[PDB]
């Protein structure tokens, strides 16, 4: 229904951020290793 | 009814299965990042005695 | 009077607490690196 | 009968589990603004750190170049 | 039914919100990263250029 839509967004919008917090697990491993 | 319903239910678990690695990301974020935190101290309070120590050689 | 070798005695003792704090400072900052690097790879592995 | 019972009593077994999901969800996603605002502050607090260390990594440039030129 | 639906749409409307809020902090610790990290990497070189001038500069002094 109309909530399907609504609940598709956030599924694809929650996807983001976790690729981009990914990236950001990846920085702060590097930055481990240098400290 | 029930078969919207039911595919309506899957979509909310995939929704749950995201947020959920999402959520344990965000808390190994905070826990590592905490720990290096504390050995950034140390460097810090070590290289402050090392500055003195060269600032009372010259003097 | 003097009784003074106790000074000698209790002098060494101290340095030989002093040794063993350095053997402290050696080992245990070596299996820090240990689990830092367990903690890593782990998370690695699971993402 | 029981059948009609039992496949309504189904429906609402679905939905309400559905509702317990939503409300993992928002304690989840709560308890993640926490996790992300407490490492923002000690980004921040570590931020004034790591400044400090690099002017202090300054100022023995300073002391060197001071020391070498005159007292020599 | 539709109490059902109002409370769930409402708690799925109030994550969404929520989860606006994570993007911008996600943005925010990337950036903060990025910048420690190159601060890192200088205060590396530093520290090590201080090192060899202090070993030359004690070595040849005393």
């Amino acid at each position: 229904l109309g909530s399907n839509r609504r609940l598709q967004q956030t599924q694809a919008q929650v996807d983001e951020v976790v690729d981009i917090m990914r990236v950001n697990v990846d920085k702060v491993l590097e930055r481990d290793q240098k400290l | 009814a029930l078969s919207e319903i039911e595919t309506r239910h899957s979509e909310i678990i995939k929704l749950e299965n995201s947020i959920r690695e999402l959520h344990d990301m965000f808390m190994d974020m905070a826990m590592l990042v905490e720990s290096q935190g504390e050995m950034i101290d140390r460097i810090e309070y070590n290289v402050e005695h090392a500055v003195d120590y060269v600032e009372r050689a010259v003097s | 009077g003097s009784k003074l070798p106790d000074a000698a005695k209790k002098m060494e003792e101290a340095q030989e607490a002093l040794r063993q704090a350095e053997e402290e400072r050696k080992a245990k900052y070596a299996k820090m690196e240990a689990e830092r690097e367990a903690v890593r790879q782990g998370i690695r592995d699971k993402y | 009968r029981n059948e009609l019972e039992e496949m309504q009593r189904r429906a609402d077994q679905l939905a309400d589990e559905s509702l317990e999901s939503t409300r993992r969800m928002l304690q989840l996603v709560e308890e993640s603004k926490d996790a992300g605002i407490r490492t923002l502050v000690m980004l921040d607090e570590q931020g004034e750190q790591l400044d400090r260390v690099e002017e202090g990594m300054n100022h023995i440039n300073q002391d060197m170049k001071e020391a070498e030129k005159n007292l020599k | 039914g539709s109490a059902r639906e109002n409370e769930m749409d409402e708690n799925l409307e109030q994550v969404s919100g929520i989860i606006g809020n994570l993007r911008h902090m996600a943005l925010d610790m990337g950036n903060e990263i990025d910048t420690q990290n190159r601060q890192i990497d200088r205060i590396m070189e530093k520290a090590d250029s201080n090192k060899t001038r202090i070993d030359e500069a004690n070595q040849r002094a005393t």
